[PDB]
């Protein structure tokens, strides 16, 4: 349940995002800080260090994706377990993640966005903030409940 | 622990300085306002922004993980004060070290960017889950 | 999400359950295998012993409302959200008891179910309860999403 | 870790004995059936009720656990090679080590009704807690 006063400020700080660059730092920050999670992108090459990982295209590729996934959730705060329903299906019933790295990952975005936008990031931003990658993480953990 | 990860911890919180207290406290805000549930251990406390208590408390969790920077190779010992009154006295449930962790790693990266680098990321998520473990480590 | 005889065997065991004792054995379990837990039951006295935990009456007599939630949610498991709306208002908005904990007294409550019935708690029959625990920890979180 | 959680920890074991492998394989069966995404670490096999594989493999989990009952002192040295399979090779979900864990404690309460007292569950559980947070160190 996010005020109207979080919602605007949301979509203000998104409006500023790169669409091409979050998304892989994202990713790639998931893979370094949690190396557990790279179990599920061994298709992707090197992910030896942060370098590699954070210089893998693959990583900035799949990134942007994700990322997009998160667009969508953001333009329908109202229908979350909605939006993700698929990728709910796809996550739990085919690609079997366990749901708490849905936790991680939304934590690891909050801070690509507190390290991309500093001051910007005040703690009523980050606070409207969990409330989309809670929403998000509960959306995608849905087909396991 | 790496001795490359305490090379990292030691060269980010050596960033931090005098503004020390300040992260502290802000940090502590980041988990008020996006954790509630956390603001009941502080009924006492006034937890308005810029308030005299948070801003004190900051300063204290800051110094203490200052001590724990220093004392890296034994933090068990040094925290042991602590470690006795979170797990037995305030009993702080462990979900909430995760929430200020994170909030400390969002103030991190909002002050000190070109020092938040995905190996240096790691290596103070690395320091603050062994804090953590410390300071839970004596529940009976 | 229970198959039509995972549905009979968990109805089987629970109809053998001491109604007046495992729920109050499964809320002391909890209290002393997780300390911290003991912050919610200021108003409950002596809980620095496992001895003290077991034999405290108010433990028995809150454990009996506990179980007979569970009951409760037995009887309503394709409406599990609304069975505990009201309780989940309490837990979350009123005590504000962080939503893990709701797993833990749920595989606690597993723990004291293995225990009492022995060999009758089969792995299939774990499993069957494990899905009616989960969905009533998140019955319990709702609030919180 | 208590002097007297490893009391009740060795006089949990010494019900145990001979039956370590079978309890191992109980609580992996367990494991399987009520966390099926636990399956897809074990691709070649047989994951079914009486499985030669299920049983060797209950065996050898329940024998690092009999090796860690008697290296209580020191238990990140004594599962050292094994840190390096989990962290390096396996990548297991450290999710993963608390659902094996549960069901070690499930499978013990079915077996030791007279043992799996309130003090010693909370015992075991510190244990196996601190099996996973070694199989789970070697994070990179
Ligand atoms: C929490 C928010 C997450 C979102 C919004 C998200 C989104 C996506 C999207 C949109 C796809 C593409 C699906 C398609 O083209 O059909 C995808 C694939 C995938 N995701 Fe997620 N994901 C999330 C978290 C995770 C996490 C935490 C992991 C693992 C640790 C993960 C692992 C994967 C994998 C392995 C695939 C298949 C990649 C491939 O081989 O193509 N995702 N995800
Ligand atoms: C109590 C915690 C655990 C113990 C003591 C344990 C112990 C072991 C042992 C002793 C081995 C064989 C070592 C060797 O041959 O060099 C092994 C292998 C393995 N373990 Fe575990 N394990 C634990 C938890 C887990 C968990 C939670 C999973 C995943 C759900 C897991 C997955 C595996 C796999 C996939 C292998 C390799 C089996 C093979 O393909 O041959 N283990 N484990
Ligand atoms: C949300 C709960 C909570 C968490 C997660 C937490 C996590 C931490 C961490 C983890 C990184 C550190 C270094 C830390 C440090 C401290 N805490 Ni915490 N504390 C918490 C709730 C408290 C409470 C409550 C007090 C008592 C405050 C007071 O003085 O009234 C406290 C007091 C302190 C003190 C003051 C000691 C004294 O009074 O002698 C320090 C230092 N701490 N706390
Ligand atoms: C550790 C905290 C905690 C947990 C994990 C927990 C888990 C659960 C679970 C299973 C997940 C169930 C089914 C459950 C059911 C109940 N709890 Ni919970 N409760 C907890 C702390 C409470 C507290 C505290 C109360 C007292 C409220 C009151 O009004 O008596 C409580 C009260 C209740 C009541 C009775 C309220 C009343 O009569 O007003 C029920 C029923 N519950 N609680």
């Amino acid at each position: 349940h996010l005020t109207p006063e979080e919602k605007s400020a949301v979509t203000a700080l998104w409006g500023k995002v790169n669409v091409d660059e979050v998304g892989g730092e994202a990713l790639g920050r998931l893979l370094v800080v949690y190396p557990w999670t790279q179990r599920f992108f061994e298709s992707f090459g090197d992910l030896s260090t942060p370098d590699a990982v954070m210089g893998n295209p693959k990583v900035k590729a799949h990134g942007k994706k994700v990322l997009g996934a998160f667009s969508d959730g953001l333009a329908h705060l109202d229908n979350l377990k909605g939006t993700f329903a698929t990728l709910s299906e796809l996550h739990c019933d085919k690609l079997h993640v366990d749901p708490e790295n849905f936790r991680l990952l939304g934590n690891v975005l909050v801070c690509v966005l507190a390290h991309h936008f500093g001051k910007e990031f005040t703690p009523p931003v980050q606070a409207a903030y969990q409330k989309v990658v809670a929403g998000v993480a509960n959306a995608l953990a849905h087909k396991y409940h | 622990l790496s001795p490359a990860d305490k090379t990292n911890v030691k060269a980010a919180w050596g960033k931090v300085g005098a503004h020390a207290g300040e992260y502290g406290a802000e940090a502590l805000e980041r988990m008020f306002l996006s954790f509630p549930t956390t603001k009941t251990y502080f009924p006492h406390f006034d937890l308005s922004h810029g308030s005299a208590q948070v801003k004190g408390h900051g300063k204290k969790v800051a110094d203490a993980l200052t001590n724990a920077v220093a004392h890296v190779d034994d933090m068990p010992n040094a925290l042991s004060a602590l470690s006795d009154l979170h797990a037995h006295k305030l009993r702080v449930d462990p979900v909430n070290f995760k929430l200020l962790s994170h909030c400390l790693l969002v103030t991190l990266a909002a002050h000190l960017p070109a020092e938040f680098t995905p190996a240096v990321h790691a290596s103070l998520d690395k320091f603050l889950a062994s804090v953590s473990t410390v300071l839970t480590s004596k529940y009976r």
